[PDB]
């Protein structure tokens, strides 16, 4: 993975930076580490694909080094440069698009193609170049065996769920206390909503809890936390819980009172914040409690008192809700999020060669069951592929 | 390595190499003998030069064997006149000109 | 128990050994098992 | 931790190879190795201690080298390899203490004491010696991420959890169809108990199922399965789920028919035993999962037929009951077992020491909450912590 | 066999003791031996596996020797050195493989694979190295005809029987005498009973009888004898011995009366114990003889006399239990005690690769089956399974 | 000792080492050692036996060097020496015997036959190698009055003790408030008993005490506390205190309260564990003090109420039970485990030569007696012998 990353490294640098009436003394070690690697390729032969309808290629290497006598590059040595650069971005390709399409259940970080097995001997050690890419640097750090941490902005931590519980339930569905939630990417919505605006509940206060664990720990995370779920705050008409039936929901929105907010690592609260809103901080945790209470206005002008009657009949149901969203956060485990296209660029290289479904990742790559099932060999696989889409996607665009 | 042999002046592997008729290549700037001639081929004359290297405990007397057969051999009637297909042992590692 | 199995500070062993209200109160909120079972079974044992 | 081992090795292996009488052609080799960790030890400050009540000391180290010129070693030989033994062990031991007691939830497997900083220079590598013992070949496995394995004898694995799943109850608690089950270490007990004895059931069957998730994959497992847990045979009043009231079990014990034992690894059915009793073998899961039915025998002699009438009176509550034992397992991960000390020798030195409770470990390194929430970094601190315990307990009896 | 043995261990010390800064002079024999194996194995070619799903895998040995370093042997030293050494190791993971996976009815301590006879050749004993371990011990003085020895904690020795016998009997099942045994793994666990305590009975003494015959002979045992047994001591519905019908068996505890338990040896009487509980030691034996007593108490409290009329209803009936527990023992033949994993391995190796049923051990190595049946056949083909077990596990977790 | 542990030891390694192909450099240094202990030997006669039926013999030795000059051993050279090696190793054997089957009330730790008081000399010193094994770690240490350990799975701690205390009792045996216990081997299973379930007791709580001492203080001790006594949990009929009647005990199983274990060294508390279950750590102690309460409950289920009325005819009656078992201990002195086999050693040859019972342990060695009086020239003489069982053990299987 390593001889992959300065194969793909090298052949950037040299598109970059191997440009005409360039001073040699600017690619004078770019052209040391590209004759290396000229010379480590030279005599080798490679296969890749036979997946899917991933064509079996061949490669083989027989290349002149460049020159290192001009003082300034001209068009011929761009031209002479260009036409090995073409050859080994296609095989840096072809590698790490079989690395890809490919995946196991046991030993999921080491290589999987054949190519890159080949690449892993230690007479391609001299292609090593740099090592200064995100994913290849907590690559290295985690074969190290040293602290790794990945920085997201939006990670999609929650798997896709959208769901309500009901603690008080009728078959008419006429007197309802519970609540609803969508979690999905980095957010969680939730609104508890009783129907009755606790007029029989104790000191008309009805708790509401919701709680949300994640596959993986998440540090240095920036939330905002908004007092309303916009989500639930329009009239719906949703199925039972069995889909027997339907049931109607008319909320009217109440301000969530003592609201609390815990951010829990192994179940101990590591942050907890009271009636706070906008921008927090969760240092390090694995869980999210929220809770908040709907408390009956005490006092009410007649339009509002008119709403909430003592009786059955309740045309407008007291909710209450949060917002919570994960701005941005570090994980130790790769994770999908918003900025980033590496998820993208494995399952568009999956769907494009149609690769039969393997024995560790879902069907199209679905993101919501893998992040629900996110196992160790999940994780080293999904690390693995990821890896080699930014090397990838260093040199193809 | 003939050059890490030599430094390291321990024999055991290559002697019991060329004792048990095991393949290998000893690689380094050797010097080799140009021989053109077919019944010096076909004597198996190539494979009788590493003996010394058991013997002696150096490899700097290591001398390979190149066979150069041409149409001014010589011998080169051996090779027109009969049906066998020329054949040595012993191989020179060595790059054509450019 | 608490000594062995949490480490308290010297001012909190002080603070116990006198029977500090602020420094229970305190183990209480932090939620301390020993500390609310000792406290616990007190009230139990304040039966009638 | 490899110079901290291989120190302790070395000092294990002086008191007892070095004996008088002995030839020193039996201790050459070892006397090179003193002499060099004297060498590399000589002219170097320690400091060890400062947590909690664990004293503060200073090592300073200026010996001499263990002579050579002997054919057998004498009482003065001896004498003097005890006297500067005896130095090396204490520091040992104060090193490992002081280890030992410390956490960090970054970098967990790092040294964190300032000894085992120091140590951890490239200065001191010169003593390393031989990596022999398990804990220490795990150690560098896992510093390698090869694949490393514990072989525990009666692993404790399940969380202390005593408790009860009703299915069918009422108010009265009077007709109840349920499980109970302990979980405790390596043993899992668990029975089904119905009160009508399937009267009044399907094929009067009753279908009961436990699912016990471990924290970790155990691999080659011998586990011992017998078709009665005896320690849900005997009267109860047991709490009800809410704790309001007690209800009355009176047991009565069948044969568990249909018994289906599935050791399953991410979801997959790796093994399954039916009808099977005494020494299986799970080569590798993360899961179990017990099956049984209590079946109402079809012939009874008046004495059966009494104990179970049509009527709601129930008397007696057919019962029907599985022991699973692990007997031996092995586990990438560390754990405390039955044979093992170092769980007690890391609580131990805390205890003792009265370490103030850290943000990585569970007050007095409670196993329940450990092996409950075994987060990676616990995961890495523990295994710090059980290496460095193994390293103490070479030299300290 | 032993050079197999000897490849681990040397395979094994090279791990353990080729690491970075250690002295030259703690590994110079150690890489003498080394050398001397990679000279011996160089240009032999080996092939395994090939039966089941294990893959056929070719071996070629192309291997420079181990180099030296004047004092302390370095990182580049170590890492020449631990290319070599996993490919070895891989080598010898599959012989061994190889051979766990066959069997042979007509010698079946003879090497089975392919790889195993190669180096049984005598051009590979150079390749011998120290044969420490307990199996090749074990495995060297049974070649040589001699006694051996394997220690055992909690051998399972006992097949697995949970069974009854009834003395006394009616189609009613109201009125039995007999006596209801499990035999698992190291443990016996025996009940008399009597519905009508011994009312109509000489002396009013119920004599009951329990003889367990081991398949191997057992010596130096420690053995733990208590008073009752806990598993049937609690209300139960049994079925008949015919399957007809079912019987109710509701047991009150007495003291068992002249237990006297004699540890036999082809029949002569080895060991006996009248009635003493704890430890105790048996130092010879192939079979065990429980022999107890009820006696109705003479002198009964009111409540007692109720329970125990002189009538036929017999609603509680009197049992006296005994179990016994062999903590450890030692067998001349090979056993699956509670502590060693080598039955594990083994049949997680043949369930992994699917290996047929074969013509001496029972489906899926069932250890109640090979203990019932263990032929010497068998047992030829046990021991050689394990010992190359444990060669196996010297040098994979 | 130290000199028979070197005999012992070199025998061992030349039957391990000294085998037929293996290079002369990894035995040098080992025959070198045997052909000094066999130079030391040489023209020395012992005697051994003559207690019970040990037969006496005598020793001779006048044997010759082995060889030091081939580059490989061959079959001659390991014939060779397997001539002398027989013959050492039934001298070392006989001996080994021979200490084992003596005694001493005073200076018991110092060798009791005559071959090891020859052995004692300083002229044998020469035979000393290296003492690497636990138990003559133990005796080095010992002798040198350093502190001592040694680790012990499920330690043999407990003198055996099955028992009741009523401290509540009537002649008639109806309503009885007391406890029940057994202490054995490593397990304490105590339970108190109400009959009347704290109807009239204060505060409707039943207080219950449990004091186990021990005659040597564990260290570091892992223990399994589980909240019932399931060998106290069954209708049982006990005889009475004097043995004139018998009493009936038909138990229903509350959970127990309030339960406290303490740890006493010296009567001084170490550790106290409140209402903590599972594992727990002990780090020193001698005195185990368990205390739990049977609360009757406040709310009661009609089926409930029905079992514990107001008045005398009390028919079930309440129990509460604690289950402690000693899983892994440290103790400075030597006992029985389940895991050693060195006290079934000693017993079968003492029991095999019919050795007349001598003036400090036990008839026929007996366990529960030598723990329930485990005085210090007992330790000192067990000691001894546990130690040159573990000689002999290296020799003879
Ligand atoms: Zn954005
Ligand atoms: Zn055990």
């Amino acid at each position: 993975m390593d001889v992959l990353y300065s194969l793909s490294k090298t052949l950037k640098d040299a598109r970059d930076k191997i440009v005409e009436g360039t001073l040699y003394s600017n690619v004078s070690d770019l052209i040391q580490q590209f004759n290396q690697m000229i010379i480590t390729m030279n005599g080798n032969e490679f296969q890749t694909g036979g997946i899917g309808n991933l064509p079996i290629r061949n490669w083989n290497f027989n290349f002149g080094l460049l020159g290192t006598t001009l003082l300034n590059l001209d068009a011929n040595y761009v031209e002479t440069a260009r036409n090995t650069i073409d050859y080994f971005v296609d095989f840096v390709d072809n590698v790490c698009m079989d690395e890809m399409v490919r995946e196991s259940q046991r030993n999921g970080i080491a290589p999987q193609s054949d190519s890159l097995r080949k690449l892993s001997a230690i007479k391609f050690k001299r292609i090593n170049f740099d090592n200064s890419s995100e994913y290849i640097e907590n690559w290295n750090l985690q074969n190290r065996r040293q602290r790794t941490g990945f920085t997201f902005h939006k990670p999609n931590i929650f798997p896709y769920s959208a769901s309500f519980t009901l603690n008080r339930s009728q078959p008419a569905h006429d007197n309802l206390m519970g609540t609803m939630w969508l979690n999905a990417g980095s957010e969680i919505q939730v609104a508890g909503f009783d129907y009755s605006c606790a007029i029989n509940a104790p000191a008309n206060i009805q708790q509401f809890e919701h709680i949300v664990p994640l596959r993986r720990v998440l540090t240095t995370a920036t939330i905002t936390l908004l007092p309303d779920a916009e989500r639930f705050s329009f009239p719906r008409v949703i199925n039972s819980a069995d889909g027997a039936t339907t049931w109607f929901f008319n909320p009217v929105i109440l301000r969530p009172n003592n609201v609390e907010v815990e951010f829990l690592l192994n179940g101990q609260i590591i942050n907890t914040y009271q009636a706070r809103f906008g921008t927090i901080v969760a240092r390090n945790f694995d869980t999210i409690r929220l809770s908040f209470q709907l408390m009956r206005p005490p006092n009410m002008t007649p339009a509002v008192a008119v709403l909430f009657p003592n009786a059955q009949p309740f045309e407008h149901h007291a909710t209450v809700g949060l917002t919570l969203r994960i701005e941005s956060a570090v994980c130790e485990s790769v994770l999908a999020d918003a900025s980033e296209t590496l998820l993208a660029n494995v399952t568009s290289v999956r769907q494009e060669y149609a690769i039969p479904v393997g024995p560790v990742f879902p069907p199209g790559m679905n993101w919501t069951d893998l992040i629900t099932n996110y196992s160790p060999s999940r994780e080293d696989n999904l690390q693995r592929v990821f890896t080699v889409a930014s090397i990838r996607s260093m040199l193809i665009k | 390595n003939l050059e890490e042999l030599m430094r390291t002046g321990s024999y055991a592997q290559i002697t019991n190499m060329l004792l048990n008729n095991q393949p290998v290549a000893l690689v380094g700037a050797l010097p080799f003998v140009t021989d053109s001639s077919v019944i010096s081929l076909i004597a198996i004359l190539d494979a009788t030069v590493f003996a010394q290297i058991v013997k002696l405990r150096k490899v700097d007397t290591l001398k390979p064997i190149l066979y150069k057969i041409n149409s001014d051999s010589n011998d080169f009637y051996l090779v027109a006149n009969y049906d066998w297909v020329p054949i040595s042992t012993t191989k020179v590692y060595k790059q054509v000109p450019v | 128990n608490l000594n062995d199995n949490y480490g308290i500070s010297r001012q909190q062993a002080f603070n116990l050994l006198r029977s500090d209200p602020r420094v229970l109160r305190e183990f209480i909120n932090q939620d301390n098992p020993i500390i609310r079972n000792r406290i616990e079974q007190l009230i139990m044992q304040c039966r009638l």
